[PDB]
RNA sequence: CCCCACUAUGCUUAGCCCUAAACCUCAACAGUUAAAUCAACAAAACUGCUCGCCAGAACACUACGAGCCACAGCUUAAAACUCAAA
């Protein structure tokens, strides 16, 4: 039986490492005018702006690739014992996967 | 009814204490289940408490071996321009093929991380695998 | 006064753009801080007071940059709504 | 169990930044090099979070521009024009 | 050729000329912008003065000296002397925050001289003289 | 109080005087972050050990005594009468 420790080892999110200008491929699972919701594996999701060079083609299920600058962007503020988060990760919009 | 003293003892102990006492005529339909199979912990309230001093939490940082190699390899090679596939549960990146030449040649060979390192290009460059530094 | 005329604090009009020289000129002295040390170097400030005038304009700067940078990081989540109705 | 996670400094982390002047030495009598970090019009030296240098070079360019100025060396009330055309590495801008 | 705001050094040979004078040879407008009087004396490159006024030879007399309408008139007065000895082209030096400070100018420009440069060389004491005690108003 | 002028004084040398909201208003060393953390506020809460100091207010940074290069001075520092508060 394979155990949680084998999983976490073996898994691509384990190896790939840090994070930090790492190109990856997300999906767009939501769409608000031109805010486009993407998940790409990890815990939260990253919201880019409709691109406007071929945006139309910018749909739900859509792959597109991504350049991850953090998987949850946090930041601890004077007088606070604990970090704050935006629940989002920080990626830049690439293009479409051909 | 119950106590409404949330913060001594749990809901299971209250009940209890309020059964064996009669205040309560009838246990809650719950406290047989909870009775039967408890939780790992009585949820009693505690205040958290910040650290001072040295002491510190005991979470560790997950590391392994050939997290020393991938850093190499990203910063030799760089991040591969191909793009990682986390959807896919057995995906393979350049790093993790380079890694799994890496540990099969230490275990067929000797140990020169140098040496290691420039014969798993040589390999992987022989099979096909294009990799600018 | 033992120094070369004419290096220091001096700016060349462009174009008989005189106005624009001077706002220039005005720009640089208040950048080097001379015109706040002229300001200030009219009446004798107390060293107690210098320390305190001091240490609230440095307290005031790290705190108005920390307010800046909690409103930036909290501006990404101000978008549209994603969960109209519920 | 083979798998488990060993104990081990960061193999990830990134080498620690440093400032423009590190390792090198500023020396009094380089003018050229303490004409960098002084105002063009005033030879007011600039603060560190102009030059974006290190407490420890800031206060050593400090110190080096000081003794060079007071041994007749650096003029004081202006940067030396001879050095106004030198690479700019401030961050400052007077639109000028 | 891209223009240099910084002054020509006497030094280094530049092509800039003014009515076929170098920089070091143009006369010199010295303004003092007191807090309650303005006082303009143009000098030749050699410090030979030519012309002088004051707000208080103007005929000012005390608060009105202090004002822009004052050192204008100021102005105009020494750029007409000025004129009256052969100036066109002046370099500008300023001394002081008064209110005259760029009326004097003004009233420069406004008399038929042309500034090429304006240079600030208001007395900044490197902390030496103790200054006087605030004022309990 | 505003303006002008000008002294003692701020400066150097050789002696004194020994006072400050002389305050981080936190005594010195060693240790802990576990407990209900914890009157309040200030500055998270405590432990071991040692020295100094405090036992209602005012009288009182006072009187007397003693010491002092100080002589309208500094250190130490009470009592009587009075009150139910401070
Ligand atoms: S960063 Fe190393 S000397 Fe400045
Ligand atoms: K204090
Ligand atoms: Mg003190
Ligand atoms: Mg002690
Ligand atoms: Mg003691
Ligand atoms: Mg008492
Ligand atoms: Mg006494």
């Amino acid at each position: 039986v394979e155990s949680f420790a084998s999983m976490l080892r073996h898994s691509p999110l384990t190896q790939m490492g840090p994070a930090k200008d790492k190109l990856v491929i997300g999906r767009i699972f939501h769409i608000v005018e031109n805010d486009l919701y993407i998940d790409f594996g990890g815990k939260f999701h990253c919201v880019c702006r409709r691109p406007e060079v071929d945006g139309e083609k910018y749909q739900k299920g859509t792959r597109v690739r991504l350049r991850l600058l953090d998987l949850e962007l946090t930041s601890r503020f004077l007088g606070a014992t604990t970090d704050t988060t935006v629940l989002e990760a920080n990626a830049v919009l690439l293009g479409i996967q051909e | 009814a119950g106590s409404r003293l949330e913060t001594v003892g749990s809901i299971f102990s209250r009940t209890r204490d309020l059964v064996r006492a009669g205040v309560l005529k009838e246990k809650p339909l719950w406290f047989d289940v909870y009775d039967a199979f408890p939780p790992l912990r009585e949820p009693v309230f505690q205040r958290p408490r910040v650290r001072y001093g040295k002491a510190k939490a005991p979470i560790q940082d997950i590391w392994y071996h050939e997290d020393r190699i991938r850093a190499k390899f990203y910063s030799v090679y760089g991040s591969g321009q191909r793009a990682f596939d986390l959807f896919n549960p057995n995906f393979k990146s350049t790093c993790q093929r380079f890694v799994e030449k890496y540990t099969e040649l230490q275990k067929l060979g000797e140990t020169d991380e140098e040496k290691l390192f420039v014969e798993t290009g040589k390999a992987l460059l022989a099979e096909g695998v294009i990799l600018r530094r | 006064a033992k120094h070369l005329k004419f290096i220091a604090r001096t700016v060349m009009v462009q174009e008989g753009n005189v106005e624009s020289a001077y706002r220039t000129l005005n720009r640089i002295l208040t950048m080097d801080g001379l015109i706040e040390d002229i300001k200030h170097r009219r009446y004798y400030e107390k060293p107690c007071r210098r320390r305190q005038r001091e240490s609230y304009e440095r307290c005031r700067r790290i705190y108005n940059m920390e307010m800046a940078r909690k409103i930036n990081f909290l501006m990404r989540k101000n978008r549209a709504d994603p969960w109209q109705g519920c | 169990n083979e798998d488990l996670p060993i104990s081990m400094e960061n193999p990830y982390k990134e080498p620690l930044k440093k400032c423009i002047l590190c390792g090198k030495h500023v020396d009094y009598k380089n003018v050229q090099l303490l004409s960098q970090f002084v105002s063009p019009f005033t030879g007011c030296i600039y603060g560190r979070h102009i030059t974006g240098l290190c407490g420890k070079k800031q206060k050593e360019i400090t110190k080096a521009i000081k003794r060079a100025q007071i041994m007749g060396f650096m003029p004081v009330t202006y940067k030396d024009p001879a050095y106004l055309k030198d690479p700019k590495v401030c961050n400052i801008r007077y639109r000028e | 050729t891209k223009f240099s705001i910084y002054p020509p050094i006497p030094g280094e040979e530049s092509s800039l000329r003014w009515a076929g004078k170098k920089f070091e040879e143009i006369p010199i407008a010295h303004i003092k912008a007191s807090h309650n009087n303005t006082q303009i004396q143009v000098v030749s490159a050699s410090n030979e003065p030519l012309a002088f006024a004051s707000c208080g030879t103007e005929g000012f007399r005390n608060a009105k000296k202090g004002t822009g309408i004052a050192a204008q008139t100021a102005g105009i007065a020494a750029a007409a002397r000025a004129k009256q000895k052969g100036v066109i082209h002046i370099r500008v030096v300023v001394k002081g925050l008064g209110p005259g400070r760029l009326s004097a100018m003004h009233g420069l420009i406004m008399g038929g001289l042309e500034v090429i440069s304006i240079t600030d060389n208001t007395p900044i004491p490197h902390n030496g003289c103790r200054p006087r005690k605030a004022r309990k108003l």
